[PDB]
Parts: structure tokens; C-alpha cells; sequence
């Protein structure tokens, strides 16, 4: 049965601002994007799904069970041990003052690892998998590049192999080059890993690389369920031919 | 007592309020119990929670022994033991064996502790992921949920830089297998002997206003992986006065030339092996 | 005698200097057997005030307060909670209090020491609120 | 061979003395008596009242003069004397609106209902050293006026029934008490007012500093400073009613802030509250300005300067705390010092060997 | 009318307090509170616990059989607590072999948070020895200890069960005559 | 019809007369003398001293003595005394080793060569308000020892030649100036501890405060406290050879902090330095231990706490600039304040329905 | 005569003060450092304004010292006061008798003709410190023109209010390059600034700026064209002159909330009653 079933989630901290009457499901190992307006309220659909912002109605359903029903420690551990998040800026997913290593494997200890030798051997082989030198593995995360730092972040959630991965425009600020390698990478791990991504994005060239069924939001609703290259080159409701004009 | 203050200069309410206080430490191994601490004569970070923690436990018939440093003779040790035969007239012993109520600051004595038996423990950061999450309000949420994960990671971190654990006292110990707890900030040499000790441990945080404690055989063990096992501090040379290979020394400098001598810090401890 | 004109001596002992208030009593050579069933004791009183001058209450320290206790031999209680820490001004306010509740004496003392001491605490108020006003800014008249 | 002696308790008498024989001083010179201190050094009395806990002045001056003149020191000499003492009643809630102005100036307005009542004060004069006090003067003679205290209505009253500000209207929320129970943060406001007043001046004129200079910056106006003489009144049990104790000469400064614009609600201004002991404004024109910048949550505001971190703003506030475990890096650190040394011996002899 | 108290209030407490702390720091041990040579009927060792720690800070629930009016007058006057009608504002729960399940239920064990905010139970029990036998391990007992208190079946299936993790519970007092025995949420234990 | 009348000045001389007479206090108490505050409340000296800039007893009591007690005010007197006079020369670089101690303490070593030397101190004191000072009584005779004042070389000295630590190298860079010219951030060591000399204690306490309690840690010992009198001397262009003009009563705190493992090097500690006027330790070790929190660009750390944000604790570290704009509050506003006043009425109209 | 120096401040400090004002002059706009001392006022009671007096005042310079606008003001009693005794110039309440005018929140109503100076006091001398609090990047703002967050900042007070909330120190584009902040003036005075025939000082003692705006000087308000910069209006004329075209000041009488608005000017209601 799907991974993630949304049940009409609506909440509105400011008149407009929000979203309302969103609803849909997800299975393993499909990628959904959203695209939407910046007003649109996508992210906060990211951050109430993401178990971050509680909704002021609706319902979530991960796996068989309904996510804020959850006690605050279940979805604590679930956010650090089966689902990750990917936050456009690395230094707000990342320890800044923690080794590459340690970001690494922080999961790992949070798990219980207890064994310096495997967990830095887990970090290394982690490092190798995001294309990163492993040579600077005792680096931190101030002394690396856009880029780098988003790989870093990757890798990081990825540690523990979770099942579904929450991704809030992590292509933001990289240059077309990095973006393309970038989103080149995340493709190889998805496919490699049948886990799970949920990217949001404001562009719709990231969405036509990355995402397998999409969906569009404007000002703070559903628009119109999609699918790669079926709404991109045929947009059907009014503002998604807006959409792909404007970026046209 | 002819100081005119009360028995143990804290009003009765006061020691009501930390007696619940320890109780409730004692059903709850290693948790941190706020506790509403007063100002004492001696100042914050003097060890005022522990003054607190004794003046609620200390009675007539104990005997008292205060140790700063291992040492009995201490500044710190002989001021607070002075204040408390002033405002409370027991008897004063510097023998481990002999009190039944042992205020230590930042060692704990080398003779084993017996049953019936109190430590009382001054420690200036109750906390032991405070130097990782320096705000209380995240910290509290972290020993809710048991997420000591910063802390393994502290220690991955600090075995990358320098190959070693950097850290070399107040080293952070699980209590019970559930909490982990930061102890006084004695040497990691000393973490062994918190381990199923026969006698209560009573931890005081006076300007932190927190009361933890280890009741009677209870776990005590010390984070580390498996791979760089918990080690203590080691000395090539023996106590310089009694020859004792099994004690914390200490460092006596004693001329500019580099002349020094290691002593034992535990000075009662000493003084029993110098006499035998 | 009312509860307002026993609030009413009580302030004026209270707020008596204890020099002045001993010099009159030592005058008025007042003899009356007592025993004092609460020693004047010395504590504090927890001062509470309100944020922005009328909103919630709030502790805003503390001050110290002397309070005593006496009974007469016929069996009249006089208390007095003075803020400082004279005990001697804390008894002899105590034993006015008592006195007062006296009809032998509340109109004798309501004249000869209760009134002298609220005119000489209003004059000094007086005399310092003129030489304050000294200080007040004049910008516009009539 | 070594043998080990007892020195300690020689020690430390013998340094007490020491610092006794200081604090007196030259004997030629009178000893300086707890009256003279709280007449004539009256601004350090109040900063000592107000973080020591007790307003009693002789209590404070008595606390200057043990301590040498240190102003850190006498106030934890009289916190600690604070615990001595029983609480033998709670007073009813101070009405500033009834003092004896000694004192009362508002930015605000040009002039307003009562007048400018300058005072006993400081400021306008130009600090130049007297050094005609290097020697006994005459006292001044004070000019008077008429001894009539004009109505002197708070400046948020008018303000309020002009609807510009909103009045502070009381819950009956029972206030936290510190003294009682630690503070347990995020902290009401009460808990911070009461944190606030028995905190460091220099540590909280640095963060209103701070805000005024941009580091959450909260447009703040000195709505009304007003120092005068407060009734205290209490209800004890042997009498039901309530009997009047005596009078505090506090300061009260209460400051308009940037104002917002609430949803429904007409745009208004926002208000600060402080109250000290004594004249000393300065003081509670800084607790007043660190209480409205630590109001942040109340009105989602995003913190901007650490001034409006709730967390460490009042956790490094109060005096006695902050310098004790300052000074507690005095106290002998050879054990923990001694396991610093072995593990950086090692690490040397690892490195090069 | 009132019951009299301590008769050294100070050394009384003191000795008591540390009695109690025996007990509880060791669990299954058995402790005599000797100073008071007289309970407020209804014993001993339940009105030195009340008396020690007890006060205006620390609501006290007595239970129905327990709660007689002469007693209350003497925990106000003494004690000063208040004496609350609920076992869910009670910091100090009191009661006998009678409580019932959903009494014992009410009682406040805490926040995850906060487990020091939850209450503590006082349950008179009619002997200390004689009941189902019980094992109790973990912190306080070196190896193991064996007691045998006569206490309802409400209360073994708590002890046995823990249906509240820890560190959410509630610290057990038994008390008999002067005698008093504790288990704190800590300890593990199982029948036989 | 109302007419402006002039009634500032009077106004004016008035609240300065008013602010006399109660300095003054009660006439018949003797007005206390300078030389009494010098001697009997000499930590309130010390702390003006330093932070006004002029390490001279007298002219610091004397402002004490004009600020009715008052440290900021005191502090201010003592700064704008400074400008007024004029600098005859600059001392030769102060020689530390050469202090005739008054108390020398290491709190990372049982023992040190030349001893613990408590000297006077309240340390190990029970902070109880002694009552016997309100009447004047009489101090105790000072017990002796032996007069002589054996080697008493710097622990650093010792830890620096066990290679545990660096010596501090002079690389003959002339020393910033603040008062000179205005500050430049970045700072280098040099104007950033000048800086920290003159800032308040209470903010500073505050700071080493939270750096102990993990806002940015430094991991500080107390490696020495020295109190004692160094000499001074100049070198006057008329005479070519160096003169010694005196000796100032100063206190030096050397702080041990975390160790560093440089790339190509073994690992060290990490020092920290402090240095005020008087007996007062506490500035000394704030001062120590922000110093080497401010050292953060140096070792390139990243800036964790308040504490190590150099703008943030500099701009804000002067008492003088901070006491008196906090206090700027108290001036008439009433323009800007109509003009807030006049926009706030607007928008409070427009949302009128 | 007062046993100081004339002026009160030692010759090398008025050098100093014064290359800084000539630099000033010579980049109109830009904040100059300057080692400002400590003088016998607090700081932020105008210890800056003051030093600018004591660097340009001479024996034979008439002084007006004005604060909020009104010569009686407390501080602006103590400053003249100040300056009397350490240099014992002449002093005067019209604005056109006076050749150095030292204001703290008000540009005199009468203008300023040729040969005035005028000192404003200010507290905060950065147009961006309350965007930018760290001197340290407002700086880099100034050398590279990067002004577009004050306009951002403009644009976020529109959106929320509907109005630019800043009301005094309305920052003002200085001969096309420099945004500075006057002193914390009305919107009221600014347009008195533009093309003044007087030279302005504005000396910041506690933040030890000084900067300076020539004579005939371009000074335009930030503003837009959808929002043209206005002004303080008032309904009411002045209680005792009647004008209205004066920055007026509320007066408040009795709690009852009766009310007056009088000139913030006093030399001009003056001036304006006697005609
Ligand atoms: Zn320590
Ligand atoms: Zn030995
Ligand atoms: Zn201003
Ligand atoms: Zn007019």
C-alpha cells in the first residue's frame, strides 16, 4: 500500500499563506516533485509532511500508521533512522563544528555503533558513494563548497539507508555544471536505492531531471496532478502553461 | 551548635525541600533534580551544592570528613569544614573509614567505601552535553528522549583530531544502563570506582540548582567505543613519599630549575600507606 | 474603634522615626503592665508590584520588616509590623497599639501622640516636597 | 624524602587578617561608620539594595563596608544574609500611582500634567572633578517652592485613554517566584521581571546597548522615570485588614517601544517595565529595555541580537552567580589540571617521539 | 484534640529522613522509624514520612479510610500541606490495602521531561512479611532481594508490570507500625 | 493664551543643589574624607581606576566621593578627567616578573616555586554581614614570618620551558591605541585588550560566564594571579637613560585554556592574559578569559557564543559609552516622538471602520 | 578665564577634529573616523556636537544653542552654559543673529543664510545600522554603493503598514552618492536641507563619525514614486504664534486630555507672536 498517504492536510498560519485541501499518496521508489510559485506554500507542505509543522487539519499515513498519532520520541527516531531530510542549505542539516566523518556517521552512533573502526569505514565508503575525495574525510563542513556540502548532506542522510527522503530545493545557489552532476548523482542513488524522494523545487528543469510524477501547487492548493514530460510539455490547466511559458 | 543559626544554618524548609529533592534523585538514577537552592556564605562554584546536599543529610552522630582536591587540608576543604563544625558541631575525621558523611570536591577517596556510607559530590556543570548544547532547553529534551547520540559523536570526533579521547575528567558515565550523567569533575581515573559501590553518591549543583545520585550497586559505566576502550591517567614514577603505584598523583614543582615530584592526591590515603 | 482608625494609628507608628517616637513616650511617662507574647522578630516582607504600574503582580525583592506582639494585663493584644529592624520601636509600637484599643487612653494618646506624630511627619513631607518642587521646569503659564 | 604539613587553615587566617587590616586601612584616618556610607554614598547603596534582594539601606551600607567597597561582593554578602532572614509576610502589590515624587521626567512629551519634577539628580552637570571635596565644605542652602504635589498621572495612562497604547490589565496570575523554584525556561513574564531586577547593571546596560544599537532593536522612548517614596502595606492574619509598614523609595521607569499593528486590533505602541530600589535610574531604564526586547515571543518577533535570547540573556544575569563561578578558577584545579597535562604529554610524545 | 508531633522537630526530622533514605536508596530493606512513639491513628512510620517531608509545597491525598477529620487538622497545623481531594494533585498519595485500581491509576507519574514532578505512594500495609514472595533486582541491591510484603493485587501488578516506562512511576512506601520499607520506580520486580 | 516662560536654568541648579545636599547627607555626621574612601573602600577604587584609565587612589576616590558611590558615574568623572591632562611620556614596557607580590596563586599546581601566597583576600571567607562593624572596634595584630621574598617565576615560564606551552614572542609591532583613534574591526590582540582594560566588569564577568557554561568554551585554569607593586619607568628626552618614577599596585591573571595541535607542531595550551590596576582579580580573570575567547580568527575558530563575536563584545564593552547612552533616554524625545505619534495616529485612522 | 584651554579641548585634539571636518567637507556624505575624547558631557548627550563647536567656534562667533528646537531646553541650557564659561563667546535665541547654530533634533525654522554653521548632534550616525547592525559590513555597503536594502527595508514597511515607518533620521541621498542619516530630524526638516546656503556639521562623539554636507548641496529623501515623501501634518495651528507652517509639539494640560500644539521652534513662535 502506498508509503505516504496525505489525507486533505490544510493549514494556514497567515490569511492565504499556507496550504489547504492537499492530498495524495506515494509508493517506494518513485519520485514526486513539487512546483509551485514561492508563495505558492509548497515548502510548508514540505515542513508539515516532513513531521516538522503540525496541520491544523488533515492526515498523514506512513506506512500504516498516522504520523502525528505517533508520540514526539517514535517520530524523533523515525526522522533519524528511516526517513531524511534535505535542507537547502547543507549548514542547516549539517553539524558545522562536527568532521565530515562525524556528520557521517552521527546516525550510526545515534543507532548505537560503538566501534570507532566501522563507523569511520561506514563514513569513508559513504563519501566514496557521493563522489566526494575521501582523502578529506577529517574535514569540516566550513571548508568545503556548495556543491560539496550538498553531497555531504546526501550522504549523511542516506547513512542509514532510509526509506523515504524529503528534499527542499537542494539545487538552490549551484551553478547549472554542479546542479546537472549534482542531480546526475541523486538519480544514480535513487535508482540504486529503492527508497522514496519527495523534492520541492521552483523550478521545473530540476523537476524534469529528478522527479517521476509531479504535482503543482498555487497559492497554497492543488492545482493539478502531473507526470514528467506530460505536464512540462503539456500543461493542461491554465497557470501550468503559465508556469512553462514563464520558464520558456 | 552555639552559632546561632539553625542546626546546619538551613532553615527547615530549606532542608525539607532538598530531602524531597535527594529522594526523588535517589528513585531516579542520574537524573537531574532542580532543586530551589539558596545562597550559602560561600559563593557559587565554591560548592555551595554540596554544603546544601550535607547540611540536609548531616546530623549529631555523623562524622564528617571534606576533602577538595583529595586532599583534606585544602583551603577550600578546611573553610568548609570549619564552617560546618561551627554551625553544627560533629566530629571531624580526615580517615575515610571513619565518616559516615564524605564531602569531596573533584576526587574520590582511594580506600573503597563501605555501606551506610555517603559521598557527596561538587559539581560545578551538572550536565553532561552542556559544553555540546550549551542551552538547557535543548538539553532537557535530549535526556528526555534519551538522544545521546552528540555525545558518541564528541567522542568520534575528538578520536579523529588527536587519536585519543580528549576528554580526561568529568568524563560522562551511563548510570543504570538510561541516563547518562555527568559526574564531578574528577579524573577518569576515578569513574571505576563508581561502579556498583557499596555507598550512595550524592551529586550537588548548587548554582545550577540540580540534585542527581547514584544509589547503592548501581552500573556506572564510562562511554568509550569498542575498538578505544576506556582507559584512566598513568604516571611512570610511584608516589614520591609512599611509594604507591595505584594512586591519582599530583604534580609538585619544586624549583624553576624542573625539579618535581609526583604525590599522592589522596592524602589520607597516602599517609595510611606511608605508615605501614 | 473602627478597623480605619486602628489602620490609622497603626500607620502613624509605623512611619514614626523611632528616636521621636521614644522621646515622646519617655515624656508622656505612660505606665501599663504587659507582657510581650511575641518577641519582636526580624524577617522580611516580599515586596510585589505590578508590571507597568496596574498589570500583573511580580516579586520585586524584599524588605526587611521588625514585627511584635503584646498583651496587657486586662487582656488587650497590640501588634506592629514596622519595616527595618528595631525591635525596641517594634514593642513600643506594639504596646501604643495596644494602649490604643484602650478607652482610658485612645482619647488621651489619639491627642498627645498619635496627632503630634502624624503633624511632625507631615511637616517634614512638606518641608521636603517644597524644597523638591525647587526643581520642577516651567514652560507656559496662565 | 618529603613530609607532608598542615598550612591551610594558618593560611587562610592569616589572609583574612590580612584583608582586615587592609579594609581598616590607616589607623590614623576615623573608621568610616555604616551611617556616613548610607547618607553620603547613597547611589552604591542602591545598586546594593537592589541586586543583594533586601531594601534596607543600613543593611546594604553596612554590606558596602565589610566589603571593601566592592560592589560585587557586598551584594552577595547581602543575598547571603537574605537567606537568614524568615519571610514574614508577602505585601500587597505596590501602587506607584500614590508615591511621594521625589523625581519624575518624561521624554515624551515637552510638558505634561504634574510637570518635569527634575529632582535630586546628575544629570546636566558637567563632570569636572571637585576637588574642593578634597576638603570639608559648607552645606548648601535649598531653595523652596510651594509644598503642594500636583496630580501626576502616569504618561501610559494618557497615552492609553488616547487608545495609542494599550493598558496592562491584571489576570490575577499568580506571579512566579525564583527565590522558591529554579527557573525553568522559556520563563514567564513575571519570572523575567523578577530575574531582570536582581541582575547585573553592567550586564544588562550592555544588551539595551546593544538593542538601541541595532542588535534587536525595539525604538524605545523614556515614557515616564519617576523616583519617590512607595507605602508598603500588608494583611497580616492576627488582623484581617491591612496595615501600612513603612515606605521604599524606589524607581519606577516605564518605556514606549516601537509599536505594532495587531490583526483586528488598531495599531499601538508597546511598553517596558522596570523597577529598582533607591534613585538609581539607570537601572531600570535597562531592565525596562531588556524586559521588552525578552517580550520577543509574545509578538513573534525573530531574534535578532542576543539581547532578545531569552536563554542567555537571563542565564548570565545575576551577580552573584556570574561572579562566583568566575572567581571559582582560584580555587585549586591540580587534579583536573594534572589529567590535562598526561593526556597532552601523550599526545606530544605520540606526535614526536 | 490536635496529635502532638516531634518532640526535637530538627533531630527528629533528620533521623527520619535519613532512615527513609536507606530504604529507599537500597531497595527491600527495611527501616524503623523509632522517633515518634505515637501515629496519628490511623501508624508510626507513615506520620514520621509526612511530618519529614511533607509541606505547604506538597499536596497530600489521604485515601477515604484514612481520611479522618482529626488527622487533617493535625497535617494543617503541623505540616501545613494541603490536603487535596484527588489522587491527581497529590504529590504524596496515602493510603491502606484498600486502594483501588483506578485510584492507584489517577496518581501523577511524571513527565518524560520531568519525572520528578510525579507522586509519591505511602501504602499501609498489615505486615511486611507473609504475603506472596517477590524478587527485586536493579539499582540499590547488589545481587537480589527477597521480601514478602502483604500488599493489594492493584499494586503487584504495577510493581511487576510497570505499564509507565521509566522514568515515568511512582515511588512505593510501604509502612507497617514503625517499620517502613521502599521501592522506587527503579526496581525490577517479579513474583518468586 | 498661554505664554513660554523660561524656567530651565533655575530648574537646572536647583536638581544640582538637591543632588549635593543628599551627597552631603546628614549634617551631623562628619562628611567622610577622601583619604577614608581611599583606604577603607579601596576595591571600589581599584575597579575605578581601571576602567576610568588613571591608576591614581586619590583622584579615583575623590570621584567616588563626587559621585555619591556611584561606579559608572565614578568611571565617567575619572575618563573625562583624563582628557584634560596632558601625557608627559609613555613607561617603558612593564617587567611582571619584578612585582613585589602581595599574592601570588596557581590553581594548576599543588605547589609552585615561591609557594601559594594568599596575601589579603576575601576568599575562603563566610560571606556573614558582620554587625560588630557597626560600631567601630579595633584590628587585629598582624602575625609575621619570615621578610623575604623568595624566586617567584611565572608558571607559564614553567609550563613553556616543558615545551607544553609557547612563550609569548614580542615581534616589536608598536601597539594599537584606541584613544588615539576610533576603533577598526578587526582588532588586533593589542587594541582588543586595551579595549577589554577599560570595559565594564559586570559585562565582562558576564561573558567568561557563559564561555564556562559552554557558550564558546575555552576550557580555562587559572594558571597565576599575581597582585603586587610593579615599578614604573620612563625614559625622558632630556636625559637619555631611564628613569623608575614609581610603583603601581597591579593585578596579573594568566589563563591556561584548550589545548591546540598545530599541523606542524605539538600540541599546546592556549593562554589567555589579563592585567588590571588594584587587588581586584575577578576584571582580571574576565578580562583573561575574553581575551582568549576573542581569539578566535587567530586560531580560526568559529564563533560559537556571543562572547567570541568581536564587534558584538567590543562595541559594547566601554561602561562610559554604554552608562551614558542607555541614560540619553531621560533628554527630551518629544519631536521624534510627535513624529511617531504622527504616524501612529494615521495608521490607526486608515484601519478606523 | 575657567583655567581650561579656550574651547576646553587641547590643541592636537581640535587638529584632529579639524582635518576630519576638511575631510568631511571634501567627501560630502561620508562618515569620517575621528579619536573623539571624553568630555565633560555623557555620551549620547551630545559630546560629539560639542567637540564640532569647540574645533570651529571662535571669540567673535555668536553661539546658538538649540535643543528639540527650543533655546531653553535643559541640555541645550547645559551646553551654552558649558561653552560660556570655557570660552565666554556671545550667545543668542535668533537664528539670524547667530554664525554657529548647535541643534540636536530640529533644523530652525528661519532659514539659514551665507557664513552659518550649523552642528547637529547624532546618536547613531549610519543610515543602516538599524538594517545592519555590524559596523563591519555597513562599511563595505558604503564603499560599494550596495544601498538596495534600504530600499528593501522601505518596500517591507510599505507592505506591512502601508506607510514608511521611519518618521525622524529619514536616511536622504547626499550629492547623488551617499545615503546618509541626518540627525534625528522630522521628515518635517529634511526638505530644509536641500540646496542650504549653510554649511552642515553632524558629529557622532559616542560612534566618533563626523560628516558634512557643503553648502548648496543636493540632499533628495529615499522615496518612491508610487509613495512621494511627505511630511508631519498637524490639523491644529500653534496654540500661542498661530502658524502653520511649523513643526508643532504636543502639550499635554490636564489628565483630562485637554491638549495644546505649540511651535517646536521657541525663536520662531517668538518671532512669529511679535508680528
Ligand atoms: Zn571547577
Ligand atoms: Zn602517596
Ligand atoms: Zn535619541
Ligand atoms: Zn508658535
Amino acid at each position: 500500500q502506498p508509503l505516504l498517504s496525505v489525507n486533505n492536510l490544510t493549514h494556514l498560519y497567515a490569511p492565504g499563506k499556507g496550504f489547504s485541501d492537499v492530498s495524495f499518496d506515494l509508493w517506494p521508489g518513485e519520485v514526486l516533485g513539487i512546483v509551485g510559485e514561492s508563495g505558492s506554500g509548497k515548502t510548508t507542505l514540505l515542513k508539515s509532511i516532513s513531521a516538522r509543522l503540525t496541520p491544523q487539519q488533515g492526515e498523514i499515513h506512513y506506512e500504516n500508521r498516522s504520523l502525528y498519532a505517533m508520540s514526539e520520541a517514535d517520530r524523533r527516531r523515525l526522522l533519524r533512522t528511516e526517513w531524511g531530510v534535505v535542507h537547502q542549505h547543507p549548514l542547516d542539516g549539517l553539524r558545522r563544528q562536527v568532521s565530515a566523518g562525524g556528520n557521517i556517521g552521527e546516525r550510526l552512533m545515534a543507532t548505537g555503533a560503538r566501534h570507532y573502526g566501522d563507523i569511520r569505514a561506514t563514513a569513508q565508503k559513504w563519501l566514496e558513494e557521493v563522489e566526494i575525495p575521501a582523502n578529506r574525510i577529517d574535514d569540516l563542513p566550513t571548508t568545503f563548497s556548495g556543491g560539496m556540502q550538498q553531497r555531504l548532506q546526501i550522504a549523511r542522510n542516506l547513512v542509514t539507508h532510509p526509506k523515504l527522503v524529503f528534499m527542499d530545493e537542494p539545487t538552490g545557489g549551484l551553478d547549472v555544471s554542479v546542479q546537472a552532476r549534482l542531480l546526475d548523482l541523486l538519480r544514480g542513488l535513487v535508482v540504486e536505492l529503492n527508497l522514496a524522494v519527495v523534492i520541492v523545487t521552483h523550478d521545473l528543469g530540476a523537476a524534469r531531471l529528478l522527479a517521476d510524477r509531479l504535482l503543482v501547487m498555487k497559492q497554497g492548493q492543488v492545482v493539478e496532478s502531473g507526470l514528467t514530460d506530460r505536464v512540462l510539455d503539456d500543461p493542461h490547466h491554465p497557470y501550468t502553461q503559465l508556469l512553462v511559458s514563464s520558464v520558456l | 551548635n552555639l552559632s546561632g543559626y539553625n542546626f546546619a544554618y538551613l532553615d527547615e524548609q530549606t532542608k525539607r525541600m532538598i530531602r524531597r529533592a535527594i529522594l526523588k534523585a535517589v528513585a531516579i538514577p542520574g537524573y537531574q533534580v532542580p532543586f530551589g537552592g539558596r545562597e550559602m556564605p560561600m559563593p557559587y562554584g565554591w560548592g555551595t551544592g554540596g554544603i546544601q546536599l550535607t547540611a540536609s543529610v548531616i546530623g549529631e552522630s555523623d562524622v564528617l570528613k571534606v576533602i577538595d582536591q583529595g586532599a583534606d587540608d585544602t583551603t577550600n576543604a578546611v573553610s568548609i569544614r570549619n564552617f560546618f563544625k561551627r554551625v553544627t558541631g560533629v566530629n571531624t575525621t580526615e580517615r575515610t573509614d571513619d565518616a559516615t558523611v564524605i564531602q569531596t570536591r573533584h576526587r574520590i577517596p582511594e580506600t573503597p567505601l563501605t555501606e551506610d556510607q555517603i559521598i557527596i559530590f561538587q559539581v560545578p556543570i551538572p550536565e553532561p552535553l552542556r559544553f555540546i548544547e550549551p542551552r538547557e532547553t535543548e538539553t532537557r529534551t535530549m535526556h528526555a528522549l534519551e538522544e545521546y547520540g552528540v555525545m558518541q559523536v564528541k567522542l568520534y570526533e575528538d578520536i579523529a583530531r588527536f587519536g585519543h579521547i580528549a576528554t580526561t575528567y568529568a568524563y560522562p558515565v551511563k548510570v543504570n544502563g538510561r541516563y547518562v550523567m555527568d559526574p564531578s569533575p574528577i579524573p577518569k581515573f576515578d569513574n571505576p570506582k563508581m561502579d556498583m559501590m557499596p555507598a550512595l553518591q550524592l551529586f550537588g549543583a548548587g548554582r545550577e540548582k540540580r540534585i542527581y545520585a547514584v544509589p547503592p550497586f548501581t552500573r556506572v559505566e564510562s562511554l568509550d567505543f569498542d575498538d578505544h576502550p576506556f582507559t584512566v591517567q598513568q604516571w611512570d614514577e610511584p608516589c614520591a613519599i609512599c611509594g604507591s603505584t595505584h594512586s591519582y598523583l599530583d604534580e609538585v614543582v619544586l624549583d624553576d630549575a624542573g625539579n618535581r615530584m609526583f604525590v599522592c592526591s589522596d592524602t589520607d590515603y597516602c599517609r595510611q600507606q606511608s605508615e605501614a | 474603634a473602627d478597623t480605619a482608625t486602628r489602620q490609622h494609628w497603626m500607620s502613624v507608628l509605623a512611619h514614626s522615626q523611632p528616636a521621636e517616637l521614644a522621646a515622646r513616650l519617655n515624656a508622656l511617662n505612660i505606665t501599663a503592665d504587659y507582657e510581650v507574647i511575641r518577641a519582636a522578630e526580624t524577617g522580611l516582607v516580599q515586596i510585589q508590584a505590578r508590571m507597568g504600574g496596574t498589570g500583573e503582580r511580580f516579586f520585586a525583592g524584599d524588605a526587611t520588616l521588625t514585627r511584635a506582639a503584646v498583651r496587657l494585663t486586662d487582656g488587650t493584644l497590640g501588634y506592629s509590623w514596622v519595616q527595618g529592624r528595631d525591635k525596641q520601636h517594634a514593642e513600643r509600637c506594639a504596646l501604643i497599639d495596644a494602649l490604643m484599643q484602650q478607652s482610658r487612653h485612645f482619647q488621651n494618646l489619639s491627642e498627645t501622640l498619635i496627632a503630634p506624630l502624624d503633624a511632625d511627619r507631615m511637616a517634614r513631607i512638606a518641608a521636603r516636597q517644597a524644597e523638591v518642587n525647587a526643581s520642577r521646569v516651567d514652560f507656559f503659564t496662565m | 624524602m618529603y613530609v607532608a604539613v598542615k598550612g591551610g587553615e594558618k593560611a587562610i587566617d592569616a589572609a583574612h587578617a590580612l584583608q582586615e587590616s587592609r579594609r581598616r586601612g590607616d589607623t590614623d584616618l576615623p573608621e568610616l561608620s555604616v551611617a556616613q556610607i548610607e547618607q553620603q554614598l547613597n547611589l552604591a547603596v542602591d545598586r546594593v539594595m537592589t541586586e543583594g534582594g533586601i531594601a534596607d539601606r543600613e543593611l546594604a551600607a553596612l554590606a558596602l563596608k565589610q566589603a571593601s567597597g566592592d560592589n560585587v561582593e557586598a551584594i552577595f554578602l547581602l543575598r547571603a544574609y537574605r537567606t537568614t532572614l524568615a519571610k514574614l509576610a508577602v505585601s500587597e502589590p505596590l501602587d506607584t500611582t500614590g508615591m511621594r515624587l521625589e523625581r519624575r521626567i518624561s521624554a515624551v512629551y515637552k510638558d505634561i500634567p504634574g510637570g518635569q519634577l527634575l529632582g535630586p539628580t546628575y544629570d546636566y552637570t558637567h563632570r569636572l572633578l571637585d576637588f574642593t571635596l578634597l576638603a570639608n565644605g559648607e552645606a548648601p542652602t535649598l531653595t523652596t517652592a510651594d509644598s503642594e504635589q500636583q496630580p501626576s498621572p502616569h504618561v501610559f495612562s494618557l497615552l492609553a485613554r488616547q487608545g495609542l497604547a494599550k493598558f496592562e490589565e491584571d489576570s490575577g496570575a499568580q506571579p512566579d517566584d525564583i527565590t522558591r523554584t529554579p527557573p525553568v525556561y522559556p520563563c514567564s513574564r513575571s519570572s523575567r521581571l523578577q530575574q531582570l531586577m536582581r541582575g547585573d547593571e553592567g550586564y544588562l546596560l550592555a544588551l539595551a546597548y546593544s538593542t538601541q544599537r541595532g542588535y534587536g532593536r525595539n525604538h524605545p522612548f523614556a515614557g515616564e522615570i519617576r523616583s519617590g517614596y512607595i507605602d508598603v502595606s500588608i494583611v497580616p492574619e492576627e488582623l484581617g485588614f491591612a496595615v501600612n509598614v513603612g515606605e521604599l523609595l524606589m524607581t519606577e521607569c516605564e518605556m514606549v517601544n516601537g509599536f505594532i499593528d495587531p490583526p483586528g486590533e488598531p495599531p499601538h505602541f508597546t511598553r517596558g517595565y522596570g523597577l529598582v530600589f533607591g534613585m538609581s535610574e539607570r537601572k531600570a531604564m535597562a531592565m525596562a529595555l531588556v524586559d521588552r526586547a525578552l517580550q520577543a515571543p509574545e509578538y513573534g518577533e525573530h531574534a535578532t541580537g542576543p539581547a532578545q535570547d531569552e536563554e542567555f540573556v537571563l542565564a548570565h544575569a545575576d551577580n552573584v552567580e556570574v561572579a562566583g563561578f568566575v572567581s571559582h578558577l582560584k580555587l585549586p584545579h591540580y587534579v583536573d589540571f594534572q589529567a590535562e597535562l598526561e593526556l597532552l604529554k601523550r599526545l606530544q610524545q605520540e606526535q614526536n617521539h | 484534640t490536635l496529635e502532638t508531633a516531634f518532640m526535637l522537630p530538627v533531630q527528629d526530622a533528620q533521623h527520619s529522613f535519613r532512615r527513609l533514605l536507606k530504604a529507599m536508596s537500597e531497595p527491600g530493606v527495611i527501616v524503623a522509624l523509632h522517633q515518634l512513639k505515637r501515629g496519628w491513628q490511623p501508624n508510626i512510620a507513615t506520620t514520621s514520612v509526612l511530618l519529614t517531608l511533607a509541606d505547604n509545597d506538597t499536596p497530600v491525598w489521604l485515601s477515604t479510610p484514612l481520611n479522618n477529620d482529626i488527622v487533617n487538622q493535625s497535617l494543617r497545623f503541623h505540616t501545613n500541606a494541603p490536603l487535596v481531594s484527588q489522587p491527581e494533585q497529590a504529590t504524596f498519595a496515602v493510603t491502606d490495602e484498600a486502594i483501588s485500581s483506578e485510584q492507584l491509576n489517577a496518581l501523577s507519574t511524571g513527565t518524560a521531561v520531568a519525572p520528578e514532578a510525579g507522586a509519591t505512594l505511602i501504602l499501609q500495609v498489615a505486615s511486611l512479611s507473609g504475603g506472596r514472595m517477590l524478587r527485586l533486582t536493579g539499582a540499590g541491591i547488589a545481587e537480589e532481594r527477597m521480601i514478602a510484603p502483604r500488599l493489594p493485587e492493584c499494586i503487584l501488578h504495577e510493581l511487576t508490570e510497570r505499564p509507565h516506562p521509566f522514568p515515568l512511576g511512582i515511588d512505593l512506601i510501604l509502612t507497617c507500625g514503625e517499620r517502613l520499607l521502599a521501592i522506587p520506580r527503579t526496581t525490577h520486580v517479579e513474583v518468586c
